RNA sequence: CCUGCGGCUUACACGCGCGCUACACUGACGGAGCCAGCGAGUCUAACCUUGGCCGAGAGGUCUUGGUAAUCUUGUGAAACUCCGUCGUGCUGGGGAUAGAGCAUUGUAAUUAUUGCUCUUCAACGAGGAAUUCCUAGUAAGCGC
């Protein structure tokens, strides 16, 4: 068909958003976020969970696609997550028509809590010790916080999951702390610097 | 408050502490002279990159 | 009734003032208490005449029509 | 007596174990599988999820394993057990009845999982010999001179019962503390073919609707 | 270059064949559709219960074009699902037998249903011609 | 008009506060069928055989604090929840939607039903008021809170000035223990300050009523 | 649009569609409501702000005279 | 709500535990599409079956296929996918709860044995103290 000829030259993301010209804003995420893979759909179910750093081999978009089916009511549903991801990407490209990939990457870069904190047992005296956060660890924490805020949005609201996800992604791209993930990153930095 | 960047030179070994957090030697990515041990909690490796919110803070043995 | 367009004429005026501009989606067309006594979520059903404001977003369906 | 299932490997190599379950365990059945794991030395376990048993056992066999135990249950509590000795060895299919749970009663110390001391009590008939050799070749070869972990098999009344006891050689005698589960174990078949066959040579089946099996032990 | 119902879509050609039957008009639908739910495992009645029988007949014609022959057991299990039996586990049930037998009689009226080899259901020259006409009408659905 | 909303852990960033009671004699002592409470002057064999003391064990301190606290004007303005740390470590969260009877027989019956239940219900069958958060109070409380022990030995100041100095987004918390012989250290590790209100020793009901009177004139509650 | 009104000594709202407002009464369920809406020749998606008292008394008489209008004996409560 | 060890009773106010169902818009109902494997099955008996039939359904009609890859059987399975309906409403989520009718046995269902249908529409607004298991085709969810 016509879109078959269109995608025959440029392998866009589902032939609706270009899978090129994606940029990572924040530093310390190069080789921690997979954005160099030209693919068609985020369901490449090859064996990547076996190793530690092979989890960075899957795309962060495919990581969020796995994060959609993270609930008792939906653990193991694939095409529901894929269609919801396509709807959320269309909602992002409607709210911000630059690129769903670029806007999502900007939100991921702006939703990162740069510091961490640990509770040390101390032999019976727990204390708050500020510690660093690893690159893939920070990326996974941001993705998890975003998916959790999106899931917590659709508790008493007729809004679609794609709609709440796009609203949280817009709040994270703005960094306005109007989403749970951005509020969580701000509170995490505040707590880490509270006991630095 | 611009947090600098740091490339880990190597993961510092024998850092006895609570399981989950480890001291690792990182030289700052802003300048390759500022190098210090830092307490990283996430799953990390060597020759990676990270954000350091403190300039001259250095990790110690945390028992 | 008493007009068969009750809560759907002044509300229709507000929608033509606002919803024909930004626009909203099929989920955000429930704004301004779009409820019973008319069409709560069926704004996309009647959006055949109005077009050229924003693409739609269908949850149960899957469509994006520039209305 | 050592058998052709054990002659080339009885005291030669010390064994490893694999503990698993039939299909979708209940939580308490998993906990009991944990107990039988931590009782045995050389203890490694693996959950069975959506696995074809010829594929599972065949894949486990090239990786190298001496024996495989797998369980059953009836609405939370376990009832059955089988042992499959890998190198064409005999599968044995038992009914297990009673249990005490280390989680349930008290934390009474530790299952130190040292190479334990072995006790097989009151086995006379050649079937008792088969059970003794098959079960002995699952424990570790080489407990020490004073290995304080005494495992105990008792064969009174066709219901072999197992306990674990830990002893200290106190002033006038040993003193023991009760650990591990306590059992009412009873077999009902022996097949020299491994369970992957489903049709091979059954050594032994318990006659059930035979009159005299009210009285008689060992068929 | 060859026009097939298999090339045509599910919902699109389903609506097209249902409208063509509605354009045909004569199908002799049962009177039970005013009260039936088309299955025992169904809970509410069909929303377009007048065109539900038409959609079922269109799907049956599509199956008869795809497969050689089918039966009322095959149609019922094909058009069958689970049940709202309460809280006990719901197995899959079949569809209504009398509705299936009536629909089998309903498609031989238009000549779409014929007795297959060793009995069963097949298509005729009139049924194949009507299917080809509906498919060619749906072949021009690309506008 | 309308009454103010539910003042609990759900109302966290809004205007709310916590009244915390602890070191009371609140458990379930079944007399050998049903569940009863530990009374000093009522049961002589049972109290002496339990191992407690007549001067030490006090089960009506919580009832008196509830009688002097649930009827507060600030409590009808929707600004306070109730947190109770029992002698057995039980943490209880109470919204101000209802008011327990001051009758220690009826209040003790309701407390024994809660002790045998951990479950209370509403007449409207829509709002189970007796919530039990993850223990203690500060494990699920509001995200902005102020913690202080109102001791008779701490710095005695007026309740209007300190409460007026507090922000409207924080949640001022007060810990009270009405021991006949005791000390202001029951929730010392939880309190982030040590302040005083009275120059004489008072029970939990009197100190709680003084704090409620101070909070009522603080932001006109 | 109409609000609740007195129908068979009940207060029934009309802003909701014709199935479920015709269900809240003792002796009528989902399927009975659906089939009496089928038999009273009313559109299944209408809300009862419309359907003036002609059709309301028609469904009253289809309640008190159901077997006249093909309500079968196997359908009875 | 079923159910494994503990009180008390008969010729019922209970203590320790295992499961399923739900507590709704990734939802619920109407129609469309659909991808399996495991085996099982009847000779002097009637099993497993195909179809046509009628009855909403439940259920009754004669026959071949099969003593077995042949006929079930491609078990056209369920979750799954599309649109339709609906708006967060303790409603259409939810059916514990009853009554009535229908088949359907069986000598009888009577102690709703079972299956359909209608009607009845409880709690359940996410569950504290605790709490187990778990590192990939894994937890998890679905069916034959």
């Amino acid at each position: 068909p016509e879109e078959v000829q269109q995608a025959q030259t440029e392998i866009k993301l589902f032939n609706k958003w270009s899978f090129e010209e994606v940029e990572v804003k924040d530093a310390s995420l190069v080789d921690y976020v997979q954005v160099r893979q030209p693919i068609f759909v985020a369901h490449t179910a090859g064996r990547y969970a076996n190793k530690r750093f092979r989890k960075a081999q899957c795309p962060i978009i495919e990581r969020l696609t796995n994060s959609l089916m993270m609930n008792g009511r939906n653990n193991g549903k694939k095409l529901k997550a894929v269609r919801i991801i396509k709807h959320t990407l269309d909602i992002i490209n409607v709210l911000t028509d630059q690129n769903p990939i670029q806007v999502v990457v900007d939100a991921i870069t702006n939703t990162g809590p740069r510091e961490d904190t640990t509770r040390v047992g101390g032999g019976g005296a727990a204390r708050r010790q500020a510690v660093d956060v690893s690159p893939l660890r920070r990326v996974n924490q941001a993705i998890a916080l975003l998916t959790i805020g999106a899931r917590e949005a659709a508790f008493r609201n007729i809004k679609t999951i794609a709609e709440t996800l796009a609203e949280e992604l817009i709040n994270a791209a703005k960094g306005s702390s109007t989403s749970y993930a951005i509020k969580k990153k701000d509170e995490l930095e505040r707590v880490a610097k509270s006991n630095r | 408050t611009p947090v600098t960047l740091a490339k880990v030179i190597k993961v510092l070994g024998r850092t006895g502490s609570r399981g989950g957090v480890t001291q690792v030697r990182v030289e700052f990515l802003e300048d390759t002279s500022r190098t210090i041990v830092r307490n990283v909690k996430g799953p990390v490796r060597e020759n990676d990159i990270l954000v350091l919110m403190e300039s001259e803070r250095e990790a110690r043995r945390l028992r | 009734a008493q007009h068969a367009v009750i809560l759907d004429q002044e509300k229709y005026d507000r929608i033509l003032k606002e919803v024909p501009t930004y626009r909203y989606v099929s989920v955000s067309v429930l704004v301004d208490r779009l409820k019973i006594g008319g069409s709560l979520a069926r704004i996309a059903l009647r959006h055949l005449e109005k077009e050229g404001i924003i693409k739609p977003i269908s949850k149960h369906s899957k469509q994006a029509i520039y209305t | 007596q050592v058998d052709d299932e054990y002659a080339a490997t009885s005291g030669i190599m010390d064994p490893r174990i694999i503990v698993t379950t039939s299909r979708d365990p209940s939580t308490r059945l998993s906990q009991f599988a944990k107990e039988i794991k931590l009782l045995f030395p050389n203890a490694v376990r693996l959950n069975r999820g959506n696995y074809v048993m010829p594929n599972l056992v065949d894949a486990c066999k090239k990786s190298g394993t001496t024996d495989l135990v797998v369980l059953h249950e009836h609405r939370g509590v376990p009832t059955s057990l089988t042992i499959s000795h890998f190198p064409h060895g005999p599968t044995a299919q038992f009914s297990l009845h009673n249990v005490v749970m280390r989680h349930d009663i008290i934390n009474a110390g530790n299952q130190s999982e040292v190479n334990p001391h072995l006790i097989f009590d009151n086995f006379t008939t050649a079937l008792g010999k088969r059970v003794v050799c098959i079960l002995k070749h699952l424990f570790n070869a080489g407990p020490k001179k004073d290995s304080e972990r005494v495992i105990t098999f008792a064969n009174r009344g066709d219901f072999i019962s197992v306990r674990q006891h830990v002893y200290v050689r106190t002033r006038e005698g040993v003193e023991i503390a009760e650990v591990g589960p306590r059992f009412e174990m009873r077999l009902f078949e022996l097949r020299l073919g491994t369970l992957e066959n489903k049709d091979a040579d059954v050594e032994w089946q318990l006659r059930r609707f035979i009159r005299t099996a009210n009285k008689k032990d060992y068929l | 270059p060859g026009v097939s119902v298999r090339d045509v879509a599910a919902q699109d050609f389903i609506n097209a064949y249902a409208s063509f039957l509605q354009r045909q008009g004569k199908l002799e639908v049962p009177g039970y559709v005013d009260i039936v739910k088309t299955s025992s495992g169904n809970e509410m009645p069909p929303q377009d219960a007048e065109g539900w029988f038409y959609k079922r007949a269109a799907s049956v014609a599509r199956h008869i074009y795809m497969r050689k022959q089918v039966g009322v057991g095959k149609l019922n299990k094909l058009y069958g699902g689970a049940k709202s039996r309460g809280v006990r586990p719901y197995k899959h049930i079949d569809a209504s037998g009398s509705i299936n037998r009536k629909v089998l009689q309903a498609l031989e009226k238009i000549g779409i249903v014929e007795i297959s080899p060793k009995g069963g259901r097949r298509i005729s020259e009139n049924g194949q011609r009507d299917l080809d006409r509906i498919a060619a009408q749906t072949l021009e659905e690309d506008e | 008009p309308q009454a103010p909303p539910v003042l609990t852990s759900k109302d966290k960033i809004t205007k709310r506060m916590i009244v915390v009671l602890a070191m009371a004699s609140l458990e379930t002592h079944k007399i050998s069928d049903k569940y009863v409470l530990l009374n000093c002057d009522d049961h002589q064999g049972l109290l002496k055989k339990m191992g407690r003391d007549i001067s030490e064990a006090r089960p009506d301190i919580t009832h008196q604090c509830l009688l002097t606290l649930l009827d507060s004007p600030i409590n009808k303005a929707g600004k306070l929840q109730v947190y109770i740390q029992t002698s057995r470590g039980i943490l209880i969260e109470v919204n101000p939607t209802v008011r327990i009877p001051r009758t220690f027989k009826r209040f003790s019956g309701l407390m024994v039903q809660l002790l045998h239940k951990l479950s209370i219900r509403s007449v409207n069958s829509e709002e189970k008021l007796l919530k039990v958060i993850k223990n203690p109070i500060t494990d699920h409380l509001p995200t902005k809170c102020r913690k202080v022990t109102l001791s008779f030995d701490a710095p005695v100041i007026r309740v209007q000035d300190y409460i007026e100095k507090l922000d409207d987004d924080e949640s001022i918390c007060v810990f009270v223990g009405a021991m006949a012989r005791g000390k202001d250290n029951f929730a010392d590790e939880y309190v982030d300050e040590k302040v005083g209100l009275s120059n004489y020793p008072l029970s939990a009901s009197v100190a709680c009523s003084k704090f409620c009177h101070g909070a009522e004139d603080a932001w006109n509650i | 649009f109409q609000h609740i009104l007195r129908l068979l000594n009940t207060n029934v709202d009309g802003n909701i569609k014709i199935v479920y407002a015709l269900t809240t009464i003792k002796g009528v369920g989902r399927r009975y409501s659906n089939l009496v809406c089928k038999k009273a020749d009313v559109d299944l998606h209408k809300r009862a702000g419309e359907l003036t008292q002609e059709e309301l008394e028609r469904i009253v008489q289809i309640m008190q005279n159901p077997t006249h209008y093909k309500i079968p004996a196997w359908f009875l409560n």
